[PDB]
RNA sequence: GCUUGACUGCGAGCGUGACGGCGCGAGCAGGUGCGAAAGCAGGUCAUAGUGAUCCGGUGGUUCUGAAUGGAAGGGCCAUC
RNA sequence: UGAGCCUUGAUGGAAGUGUGGACGCCAGUCUGCAUGGCUUUAAUGUUUGAUGUUCUAACGUUGACCCGUAAUCCGGGUUGCGGACAGUGUCUGGUGGGUAGUUUGACUGGGGCGGUCU
RNA sequence: GUUUAUUAAAAACACAGCACUGUGCAAACACGAAAGUGGACGUAUACGGUGUGACGCCUGCCCGGUGCCGGAAGGUUAAUU
RNA sequence: UUUUGUAUAAUGGGUCAGCGACUUAUAUUCUGUAGCAAGGUUAACCGAAUAGGGGAGCCGAAGGGAAACCGAGUCUUAACUGGGCGUUAAGUUGCAGGGUAUAGACCCGAAACCCGGUGAUCUAGCCAUGGGCAGGUUGAAGGUUGGGUAACACUAACUGGAGGACCGAACCGACUAAUGUUGAAAAAUUAGCGGAUGACUUGUGGCUGGGGGUGAAAGGCCAAUCAAACCGGGAGAUAGCU
RNA sequence: UAAGGUGAUAUGAACCGUUAUAACCGGCGAUUUCCGAAUGGGGAAACCCAGUGUGUUUCGACACACUAUCAUUAACUGAAUCCAUAGGUUAAUGAGGCGAACCGGGGGAACUGAAACAUCUAAGUACCCCGAGGAAAAGAAAUCAACCGAGAUUCCCCCAG
């Protein structure tokens, strides 16, 4: 709903039918949530999954650092 | 993918491989629960270090003591006085504690270990070939000898 | 019987329309067919048989082509 | 279980006995055991897909406990059931008067119906 | 019994009864972007939706059309590669 | 005023007084007028501010062609002819006016749509907690006892007290007629009328919000408003109509 | 600064002032009940009720001060589990509410126009919401230009309707 690392959220676009219509539309990402810190224990928390990797990339405990200074 | 080890797993990944994984490496398993990866370009940065320098220690093991046989073969044989009686026969027995330290006061503080001695010898008077070994690859057939002093 | 004038490029001057537009047209240029030749032929005896624009499709052309050479795309001509 | 690889046996090396098997041009191979002198296809593996079966570890739990806490909420922990299922995001086909915006011509002895429209 | 407060009290709405249909419980269904709540602190002798409207004797033929229920072998067919 | 046409019995106005409708901005084009002239003129800005400075730039003295391109020519066509469009038309910048364009665009006026708030002190449901129902009837089930049966059925007195039960005040409701209709009253009064222990009736407070609620269903009710409430806004909506 | 004054309807009364300290004007300070973010709990705003302190006390007890939530840190504590976290207590700091336009950001109509209407228009406007400042925002080229070169952002005129 904000995703903790690599924040993201409802956007909002619009539709589109081809033929007539552009009603407003909205977006969101990806709710789920994992993660287990091996330096004390499973911290989790709520990311999307292009939010998850990233962490996983080179982070997933490189990254708590940022959540520290909310 | 691919990623190290820290353990051995069903499949080529024997400590230290970076090779057939699979996606969603772990996270889950493999990297959590037990071994990990997060190879990165830091963490291979050291461990991948570690091929070149064990190497190093593992070399020494087959550099010093490899051909180092002469230091204890290049002689045609060592030899211990005793006692006998018979046609040569040493009362108690004359091996390891002895050949050792004879061969140590000379350079080298031998053990009784990997030595192949069928036998504590020397209760017979004259040659024994009493081969010995320090390390895996290596070992050295020296003959000995049997005196009465 | 012989053929392809159901031609290509223009057009004096007219008729008819609010306009878009529509119609008639001798004569000129290039090449045709028919006739010995004068000459006739720019579709059918004439008047109905029709759809503007836009968006595109196909072929032709060095008209243009966003640094330049190309290209895409655009124009122009022919046509759906 | 297909297809690729590509590492091996089978289309262009002589025994004597018993007997197993596979293919076989049915003048007859190849190999098991007890005893002796590159083109076509089988399989170990490896990749990649198709379906199934099992598992744990993600994910769920509107089962049971402990703790925060002399809370029905929440969270963290122990355990059981389920399990890569379900569920969600993006994309996508079908449904969709539930809901929304609309359209539904003119002439005409009023309007309609009928008929008309170049 | 109810109804058009302020022109209609009725033959209309409701009713008990009947039938069809859906729902195995985190129920179907409904309110809600969600959390959550109602259904129900109930659990198929229960809950919902539709139609008929005590009771009596009954409720015939049609599945072509539309809708719904099952099948899903074969044809056609989205994103995707 | 509107009409072919109105004394018209078609429209508007009781009368008077005050107010009440072609404006404004920039752009474009004509007309008049003024300046200058193949040239006319500056914009922002600077500023010893209406000066002076600033000529970025806009318009005209050249046009033709789709354009490259050519040029008083040029397109057209293979054409050197003809035909189309041009070629000894002075423009330009202010100022005032006629018109147009963008704007609310002479003025007044919809029924409506959209956005955000206020409303369940009426009313509709529902929740919690309290209250009301004079009097007079009928007389179910159950039960006791007598008869009766092998035993149960069954029957008779009695007791018993049921019911969206019966007549009828309070209370609740509204079927009929008269009166009222600038009323006593924006739904009542008078005489009758229906229910009146029930799906009853009522006090207090609470909960549902507008495309939403509630609805024993009439599109009914949601504050004298309901085929989509009231208030404020988009807003001078739009009005080929009066 | 001064010959006059105690605001107005508002006089009257009782006063204050007059050749160096009334009144009036300006600066700084004192006091500033209660309600209201409202902040001790509560609450039909201006009121109901409480905990811990304090002095006086005519020693009865009363008036006053502090006690909101949240965050940064620190100190002390301390579960499920060894530790360790979680959670609790305290202290100091700061924040909360209110505002005219302008500014940045999240969300975002329809009327209307197209002489109907769905693309398109109105318009990112109206409106709602968050946030900051005297300004915001932007800003020092992975810019533009064409083979010459210019040189962050910003605003005005023009290119051009
Ligand atoms: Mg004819
Ligand atoms: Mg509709
Ligand atoms: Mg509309
Ligand atoms: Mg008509
Ligand atoms: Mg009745
Ligand atoms: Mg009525
Ligand atoms: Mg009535
Ligand atoms: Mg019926
Ligand atoms: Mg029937
Ligand atoms: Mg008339
Ligand atoms: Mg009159
Ligand atoms: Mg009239
Ligand atoms: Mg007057
Ligand atoms: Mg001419
Ligand atoms: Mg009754
Ligand atoms: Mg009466
Ligand atoms: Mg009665
Ligand atoms: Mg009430
Ligand atoms: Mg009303
Ligand atoms: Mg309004
Ligand atoms: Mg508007
Ligand atoms: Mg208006
Ligand atoms: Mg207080
Ligand atoms: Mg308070
Ligand atoms: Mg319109």
């Amino acid at each position: 709903m904000k995703k903790d690392i690599h924040p993201k959220y409802e956007e909002i676009t619009a539709s589109c039918s081809c033929g007539n219509v552009m009603k407003i539309r909205s977006t969101v990402g990806h709710d789920l949530n994992l993660d287990v810190c091996s330096k004390c224990h499973p911290f989790f928390t709520g990311k999307q999954r292009d939010v998850a990797t990233g962490g996983r990339v080179d982070r997933f405990n490189k990254r708590f650092n940022i959540p520290g200074s909310k | 993918m691919q990623v190290i080890l820290l353990d051995k797993v069903a499949n080529l990944g024997s400590l230290g491989d970076q090779v057939n994984v699979k996606a969603g490496y772990a996270r889950n398993f493999l990297v959590p629960q037990g071994k990990a990866v997060p190879a990165t370009k830091k963490n291979i940065e050291f461990f991948e270090a570690r091929r070149a320098e064990l190497e190093a220690k593992l070399a020494e093991v087959l550099a010093a003591a490899n051909a180092r046989a002469e230091k204890i073969n290049a002689l045609e044989t060592v030899t211990i006085a005793s006692k006998a009686g018979d046609e040569g026969k040493l009362f108690g027995s004359i091996g390891t504690r002895d050949i050792a330290d004879a061969v140590t006061a000379a350079g080298v503080e031998v053990a009784k270990s990997e030595v192949r001695l069928p036998n504590g010898v020397l209760r017979t008077t004259g040659e024994h070939e009493v081969s010995f070994q320090v390390h895996s690859e290596v070992f050295a057939k020296v003959i000995v000898n049997v005196v009465a002093e």
